[PDB]
């Protein structure tokens, strides 16, 4: 629910 | 021109409303949250975007860019809509629509 | 943002750009669902504005994104246009967004959550890099 | 959105630097002039544009939109670069190129 | 401008709009010659921006507008990006503007001229009509 | 200068 697949 | 064609990010610390009034006084209401004054600042065109913080390993929306330095000074805090004070409204709207 | 840095494209997948009819950026917003966007009430969003998702750069002759129509706007009735208090608006898409590695939702808090003074948070957007 | 498609105008009074300092204090320097606080406000996007006054039947450039209210409040004066203060720079530049 | 009025098309002939190369409006300017524009230093103008004269409506399917290239930018060396003082820049036009019913210059005062507090002036532009 | 063709 708030976990980008591409990490910031 | 001073607008970025590429998406920009920045880290900034949250402030207490206590602290934010030192700068903004009375303009600061309960449904607002300040962040920054640490050398970065939201500026024209950033309105409506997110102010997120990591909780339980996930990014959570804490603020919505609302207003700030008429000159975007990096010494002055940006003011964001306090999502915690507005969420019951979101969820209820979501529930009925 | 003044004094920020460029993001890795796709790394802030809930970030959207709101475009007017001429067709250019007037505010950001965030995806909370495949059907809804939260933004500020003062942005004055209308049904003719468009939501843009999956976007990194604004000068591409053409890029791979999603331009979503708005079916209805829900401004908070508490919104005060003088005070700017209760600055939020919900946008109901007329075409759900298509989540992917680059488009997804941010989490929403609870009304009782505490985010303590001092937390290092992050803000994103396409606003000016200098006044 | 709140972006006009058509060019907009507003009539407004000039203010003394001393009345403007009421509102903005120390922020008001030598090369600035204020106007408005009368029911109108220049707002995001107005920047760099003109503030004109009619002198001997002609319109003359008195200000350059600079900064003003973080929220574009119509009760807070706008701040413009005072052309009077900068036109020798202008003329000498025009002269030289 | 907030609480403004729609101007009569072409009545503020020196009013220009500056566009970046993504194509849209980031600032105003005033034409003071056929070859020179006066704007704010804070606008960050570059020679990759374009000056648009003869414009009324920013949604015009097409009009007799003039898009002029910028040869050189003249940034006042005293501009303080912190104070925003001495906020002025001059744009030297690659190709001069062609004056017409709709395109012309504004007059420049002299350094010793005196506009008194109370004087009734007019400001124009395409900025937001509501915050 | 300062005298439009079209009066404000």
């Amino acid at each position: 629910c708030g976990v980008p697949a591409i990490q910031p | 021109a001073n607008t970025p064609d590429r998406l920009q990010q920045a880290s900034l610390p949250l402030l207490s409303n206590t602290n934010c009034k030192k700068y903004w006084g009375t303009k600061i209401k309960d449904a607002m949250i300040c962040a920054g004054a640490s050398g970065v600042s939201s500026c024209m065109g950033d309105s409506g975007g997110p102010l997120v913080c990591k909780k339980n390993g996930a990014w959570t929306l804490v603020g919505i860019v609302s207003w700030g330095s008429s000159t975007c000074s990096t010494s002055t805090p940006g003011v964001y809509a306090r999502v915690t004070a507005l969420v019951n409204w979101v969820q209820q709207t979501l529930a009925a629509n | 943002i003044v004094n920020g840095e460029e993001a890795v494209p796709g790394s802030w997948p809930w970030q959207v750009s709101l475009q007017d009819k001429t067709g250019f950026h007037f505010c950001g917003g965030s995806l909370i669902n495949e059907n809804w966007v939260v933004t500020a009430a003062h942005c004055g969003v209308t049904t003719s504005d468009v939501v843009v998702a999956g976007e990194f750069d604004q000068g591409s002759s053409s890029e791979k994104i999603q331009k979503l129509k708005i079916a209805k706007v829900f401004k908070n009735s508490k919104y005060n246009s003088l005070t700017i208090n209760n600055d939020i608006t919900l946008l109901k898409l007329s075409t759900a967004a298509s989540f992917s590695q680059t488009v997804s939702a941010v989490c929403l808090p609870s009304a009782s959550d505490d985010f303590a003074a001092g937390t290092t948070c992050v803000t994103t957007g396409w606003g000016l890099t200098r006044y």
